[PDB]
């Protein structure tokens, strides 16, 4: 309607239409607030919108206004700056000084629109980074001069200083080129002197705690850069560490600036400096404890209540002295009168420690880490802190958490064994009577039993095997007789799971006690039978965890046994494994494995192997008998289930048993590779009959999983395979009959992508001794996986991701392959590495430019040969203009590194002369030019089109750097980081590219 | 002597299923999920009338809230042996009576052919 | 209601925020990445033990050309929630900055750092690496928009935080009996023309275990 | 050993019945 007036420039801008659409936006709301979003977004994004910016500054009254003129000014201030008149750059500079200086003095202003005046801050500080101090050397003085006149303006002030702290020293890296950043860096450095006076004055003679909060805002980010002596050679840490602890407001960013004063640059041979060090912190604890709470105090509880800022002021407590104390703690370790300081601190993080309240224990975690290490391997210092390791022992054990929370979980397992080592009869009796009070009913639930089991097990290794012995028999008797206490089944389900849970930690005790651990493992045996929820996989996870540690005292014979256990586990499988799951039944077997692999008399493993697979292998030659016969038997899907998890149950047990898998892959190889067919013909049959629906069907999808389990088992062997001569001899050429054709002639639709997958193994291991069986691999997967993933970016992500793996390896191990494609072909090889380049995922991305920078190096080993030279003349300038595009395109940011090191390759070849032939077309360039000479024209003329906003100067001057800079990895990103900034802008310096 | 210091109530549940539910869009000619969370047949003591009540798992949001009517049909989906689907004629969960075309699957194939077995039992108590 | 909190979602492109969004309005898991454009503003209600409880949604672009009014869309919010993405490091590169921008505009608001994908196995940005929430006093969660991991979490600490009480639940929102609409053969043939072509397409996802 | 073996008869009469 109306609203969309503003979008004609013609005539004048209505400051009431602009100020209703503006509050349309943020205040309104459905088809009314979309619609004013998507013109302000049309006028913020008009190039001449930023010349009715002061209209609006003074005109409008609007804040949200305001705040999007000054967005638009930003905009030009960034980008389009150098290219504007002079006396225009003069202008906009005062009309911003203008309005920051007017909006401070009025004080009903500068209270409530906070949010407009710290914009046009941070809009002056974009000017700064344009024009300072070259053509304002007078800025820093006048700053300093104003904020004696009015107190609101010397408050802004600091704002200012606070921002081009920020954008100077901690935004510069990315946002700026290296030159400029040293240039605004070695600027503030320079007149820093000058800002610390006014600084350390208003923190000294100042009342108003606003102007007192922004001053130590702006400390906080000066403190990032300074140097040392600024602090440590002034009052300014006695004001610090006692004044500004006092007061609520100025005490949060006090806190955290002496956090940052704790991380300075500081000589460690100074005694007066170490006296300063131990007083500020001596100072600040001090009061902690007389203004804040006491050491007693009971920072679990004020945490959970959530009073005010105390949240955060308990994480910045506990942030000042982790840091503190992780660099300074040796300061305190011997003065005794230190001694009540150091412990003091050490019992606040104990306390904050019990705060509920995951990220932040983290952060406590890391330094009871920290220390327990030092007390661990620093010598006469751990008596110092056994009180405080006594508690931290308590803390732990009631905080521990289940192994599959896997980073928190290592991290807490790996203070409780250094604070076991410490003093393992104290771990011990906390351990032992929190059983008891497990037991005795006072703090009895699932999660209280289940931390203590994580806790007791998570320090296995840390005692004396007698300790051990003693304390595991004393913990499991404990639980045992927890179990026969407990009434129902849930109860005594989750007492049985920990006692296993414990059993399974504790692998040394089950070695050295057989009765014990046939016991045991009889028992898992007994609750393989048991249907309550989750005893089932409990039982074979806690099964298949023994056997991965005890599986030597399965296979031989202990005494007082007739044979060794492995056998007796083999006959009752059957018996054992009824009642379990498909999944489950493949864990025990996959099991059974492990404990086969470590029989080494080959007889005695073949033997072992073929009576573990006497079921699997019986329901297989029945199923053969049968489906051979009358492939009709197929389609019912209880025999495809059967198939599966017999293929399922084989993928299983080759993989704990690797090589020695080899004699059970030759009983079903064969079979196998036809009933791959058969499926195959199942399948392609169905979608020619019922469409491509038939692929989302559950009898097509069972099919297709035979042929993934089929393709999976094949892969696992091959990967651990040791024989290779077999896998070639006897595996390869079955299988690429079996499964080439049968994908290539498939729709995309029913193409497995677990067939590249497959293909990638085999290459990689026998790739090598199979030139001729790679080509046919090539041949049958290559241009008919590359048309289904060529035309989107989304589409077949698997067939995606798993072709250019396949690529990848063939390009490594037999590069033989390539040259022997059709030249058509070849241009389809090189068409799809930049088409991987392009991609946003990591997966394919990584690849491209590793494909390509190989391709590279494959064409250089091949030396001063035809085929290399028509390479360079077809393909050279391709990778370098492919690889420049995905440089500086913004969208391909997370690969920068692979294609800086690609893009320098390619020039270096140049550089050295590596290119025999030259890369000129003949009459394009005079006659004797080398290909440096050409190189530095094609790419000055290919980025003069591609940013026809840079100058001559500008492309030649970061030219020259970065191929003189070709042989330097580092500096040669650096360049490239340089002219990705330049590019976002307009009259960028070309002197910026000399830095190096 | 010293001085001391949802609207389920009137509901029978007659069955109790883990389930995800999905509607379809037909304009967008897919299937889009509506939640995932424990999918209950509920008899209120008053009407004896047997309800679909179905929660969303953590934010327990209604995602399906309609009578289990005697007309509904459970028809197969093409690529799964564990769900059904059929048209609902007003479905409350949004807030506005309003029809949908759902899908719901189950677990397993059992839990989906039990579901079938307890709809159509609550499908005969609710021709009173 | 009007208890009504103004919530900015900031964080680059494809990081999965307005994904997280459409599974808290709907239900359902978007597969497809359809950049944002600007901003889109999403109502979106809890039902907790102390009342109900909306958030203005501010769903923001993260693609820079994208990105419309950038900062402008900060004004006046009163909770955030910064996205990354843990299998992509450069996600997590560029939080400080989003941050930067953010308290800029808003001083002294809670703020929830959100790692999305963690159902995705080949995790790039590690555990241990994120530490940038510590001194700038963000709460932070592992989440998934797909498995739904943590999914609440976000929502429950801004609702304790803004409400100021640390004791809040989501609950269960009241279950009116539900009608007993009769159907007329005018909207049985639109009903079955809907049913046959809903029956033979396939539902997605089908290999989850629900 | 003494310990061990009462422990391993304990351990063999562990059950989730009640009865
Ligand atoms: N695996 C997985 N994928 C996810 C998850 N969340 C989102 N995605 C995927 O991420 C893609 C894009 O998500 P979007 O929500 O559009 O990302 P965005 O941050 O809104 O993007 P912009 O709108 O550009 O800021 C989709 O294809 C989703 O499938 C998740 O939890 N797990
Ligand atoms: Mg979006």
């Amino acid at each position: 309607g109306s609203m969309e007036g503003i979008l004609d420039f013609s005539n004048d801008l209505d400051i009431a239409l602009l100020d209703q659409v503006v509050s349309t936006f943020y205040q309104g709301s459905g088809v009314q607030q979309k619609q004013a979003q998507e013109i302000l977004t049309k006028f913020q994004d008009n190039p001449d919108a930023w010349q009715k910016a002061d209209q609006i500054l003074q005109f409008s009254t609007n804040p949200q206004s305001k705040f999007i003129a000054l967005s638009i000014l930003d905009k030009l201030i960034t980008r389009k700056w150098k290219l504007l008149p002079n006396d225009h750059r003069i202008g906009i500079r005062n009309f911003v000084v203008g309005m920051i200086i007017s909006m401070c003095q009025d004080d009903e202003v500068f209270k409530t629109q906070k949010n407009l005046i710290n914009k046009s801050d941070l809009t002056l500080v974009q000017i700064l980074k344009q024009e300072w101090p070259q053509n304002w050397p007078e800025f820093i003085p006048e700053l300093i001069g104003s904020s004696s006149s009015s107190v609101n303006v010397c408050e802004n002030n600091m704002i200012v200083l606070k921002l081009l702290s920020e954008e100077v020293f901690d935004f510069s890296a990315e946002q700026m080129t290296q030159a400029k950043a040293l240039h605004l860096k070695n600027s503030m450095s320079k007149e820093f002197e000058q800002i610390f006076k006014l600084c350390f004055q208003v923190l000294e003679q100042g009342s108003s705690s606003s102007l007192i909060v922004a001053t130590l805002e702006s400390l906080l980010r000066y403190l990032h850069w300074i140097p040392y002596r600024y602090i440590y050679e002034t009052n300014i840490l006695e004001l610090l560490s006692t004044k500004f602890m006092t007061s609520p407001d100025t005490r949060a960013i006090t806190l955290k600036c002496l956090t940052e004063v704790s991380n300075l640059k500081i000589p460690q041979d100074n005694d007066l400096i170490k006296r300063q060090t131990v007083l500020f912190f001596q100072n600040t604890l001090q009061q902690i404890a007389t203004s804040v709470m006491p050491v007693t105090a009971d920072l679990k509880a004020t945490y959970a209540n959530a009073n005010g800022n105390d949240q955060s002021f308990l994480q910045d407590l506990a942030m000042f002295l982790t840091t503190y104390l992780a660099r300074n703690r040796a300061l305190l370790e011997s003065d005794e009168s230190l001694r009540e300081l150091l412990l003091n601190a050490h019992q606040y993080l104990i306390q904050l420690s019990k705060i509920e309240e995951r990220e932040l224990f983290k952060t406590t975690l890391d330094y009871w880490h920290n220390l327990v290490a030092d007390l661990f391997y620093e010598p006469l210092k751990k008596h110092i802190y056994e009180e405080i390791c006594s508690q931290l022992r308590l803390v732990i054990i009631e905080n521990m958490v289940r192994p599959e929370e896997i980073q928190l979980y290592k991290s807490e397992r790996e203070v409780l064994v250094y604070l076991t080592h410490l003093n393992v009869i104290d771990t011990e009796e906390i351990m032992i009577s929190k059983l008891a009070r497990q037991i005795d009913g006072s703090e009895w639930s699932w999660h209280n039993i289940n931390t203590l089991s994580w806790a007791i097990g998570s320090i296995s290794g840390t005692m004396s095997e007698d300790t051990e012995k003693r304390f595991v028999v004393t913990v499991i008797k404990d639980l045992l007789g927890l179990c026969e206490q407990k009434r129902g089944k849930d109860n005594k389900a989750v007492v049985a799971s920990d006692i296993m849970y414990v059993v399974g930690q504790y692998p040394r005790f089950l070695k050295a006690h057989w009765n014990f651990l046939r016991t045991v493992i009889l028992k898992l045996f007994e609750f393989m039978h048991e249907t309550h929820e989750g005893v089932q996989d409990m039982a074979c996870d806690t099964f298949i965890k023994i056997v991965q540690k005890c599986k030597y005292h399965f296979v031989i014979q202990q005494p007082r046994e007739s044979e060794p256990f492995i056998q007796t586990i083999i006959r009752d499988i059957q018996k054992t494994t009824a009642d379990l799951q498909p999944q489950q039944v493949h864990t025990f077997y996959k099991a059974c494995g492990i404990i086969i692999s470590e029989e080494r008399s080959v007889a005695e493993r073949n033997r072992l192997l073929s009576d573990l697979m006497q079921l699997p292998n019986m329901a297989w030659d029945t199923i053969v008998e049968q489906s051979t016969a009358n492939p009709t038997l197929l389609l019912d899907s209880e025999t495809v289930k059967i198939i599966a998890n017999i293929i399922k149950t084989n993928v299983a047990v080759c993989t704990s048993m690797g090589a020695d898998f080899y004699p059970q892959l030759g009983h079903i190889y064969y079979n196998m590779l036809q009933l791959y067919r058969a499926v195959s013909s199942m399948i392609s049959a169905q979608v020619a009959a019922e469409g491509l629906i038939a692929t989302k069907t559950p009898k097509v999808r069972g099919l297709r999983t035979i042929k993934k389990e089929i393709l999976k088992l094949v892969e696992t062997y091959i990967s651990k395979a040791r024989n290779l001569d077999d896998v070639v001899k006897v595996l390869v050429e079955p299988l690429l009959n079996a499964v080439l054709e049968d994908y290539m002639n498939n729709v995309p639709d029913a193409r497995d992508a677990e067939v590249l997958n497959c293909m990638t193994t085999v290459v990689e291991k026998v790739g090598h001794m199979i030139p001729q069986g790679v080509i046919l691999i090539l041949q049958s997967v290559f241009e008919c996986t590359l048309d289904m993933i060529n035309k989107d970016f989304t589409e077949y992500p698997e067939h995606r991701v798993e072709f250019y793996k396949l690529l990848k390896v063939i390009n490594e191990k037999s590069f033989a392959a390539f040259l022997e494609l059709p030249p058509a072909a070849f241009k389809l090889f090189v068409d799809a590495i930049c088409w991987a380049f392009k991609h946003n995922n990591r997966d394919v991305e990584v690849n491209g430019l590793q494909i390509a920078l190989d391709l590279v190096k494959n064409i250089e080993r091949m030396g001063n040969v035809p085929f290399a030279n028509e390479f360079h003349k077809n393909y050279f300038f391709i990778f370098v203009s492919e690889t420049f595009f995905v440089l500086t395109d913004s969208d391909h940011k997370s690969g920068f590194s692979k294609q800086a090191l690609l893009l320098m390759k390619l020039i270096s070849l140049v550089y050295d002369n590596k290119i025999s032939v030259p890369l000129y077309q003949e009459a394009e360039v005079p006659q004797g030019t080398s290909n440096q000479v050409y190189l530095s024209q094609y790419l000055a003329n290919m980025l003069s089109n591609a940013f026809p906003h840079l100058t001559s100067e500008q492309i030649a001057s970061f030219l020259s750097a970065l191929t003189k800079q070709c042989k330097d990895l580092v500096v040669f990103k650096g360049t490239l980081r340089d002219f990705l900034v330049q590019i976002k802008e307009v009259g960028g310096d070309p002197t910026d590219y000399l830095f190096a | 002597h010293f001085e001391p210091v949802t609207m389920e109530e009137d509901e029978e549940v007659l069955y109790k299923v883990r389930a995800k539910l999905f509607r379809f869009d037909a304009d967008a000619k897919e299937w889009k999920e509506r939640g995932t969370g424990d999918c209950k047949f509920l008899k209120n003591k008053k009407t004896n009338k047997v309800r679909i009540l179905m929660r969303r798992d953590k934010t327990l949001k209604i995602c399906a809230n309609h009578i289990i009517a005697p007309e509904y049909t459970l028809k197969p989906n093409v690529g799964s042996d564990r769900s059904w689907v059929y048209a609902c004629t007003a479905d409350i969960a949004e807030g506005e009576a309003e029809a949908f075309t759902f899908a719901i699957r189950f677990g397993s194939k059992e839990n989906a052919d039990k579901f079938k077995e307890e709809f159509e039992k609550a499908q005969e108590i609710n021709k009173k | 209601p009007q208890v009504q909190f103004k919530l900015v979602l900031v964080g680059d492109g494809g990081t999965g925020k307005t994904t997280f969004v459409k599974r808290h309005l709907t239900g359902e898991f978007e597969k497809k990445y359809v950049a944002t454009l600007g901003v889109e503003v999403h109502p979106l209600v809890f039902h907790t033990n102390r009342g109900p409880i909306k958030f203005n949604v501010w769903d923001t672009a993260g693609q820079e050309k994208f990105g419309g009014l950038r900062d402008g869309y900060y004004i006046q919010a009163q909770c955030a929630i910064i996205m990354f993405d843990v299998t992509s490091r450069v996600t997590y590169k560029n939080v400080p900055n989003w941050h930067r921008d953010l308290v800029r505009v808003c001083e002294n608001i809670p703020i929830v750092l959100c790692g999305n994908k963690v159902d995705i196995k080949d995790r790039k940005v590690k555990a241990k690496s994120i530490v940038f929430h510590r001194k700038k006093n963000l709460q932070y969660y592992d989440i998934s928009a797909k498995s739904n991991y943590n999914f609440e979490k976000p929502f429950l600490w801004l609702a304790r935080k803004l409400i100021g009480d640390p004791n809040l639940e989501f609950v269960a929102m009241p279950a009116l009996a539900p009608p007993e609409v009769v159907m007329d053969p005018a909207l049985a043939a639109q009903a079955e023309h809907d049913l046959e072509v809903a029956q033979t397409t396939a539902l997605p996802d089908e290999d989850d275990d629900l | 050993d003494d310990t061990v073996d009462e422990l391993t008869k304990k351990f063999g009469t562990l059950t989730i019945h009640d009865d």
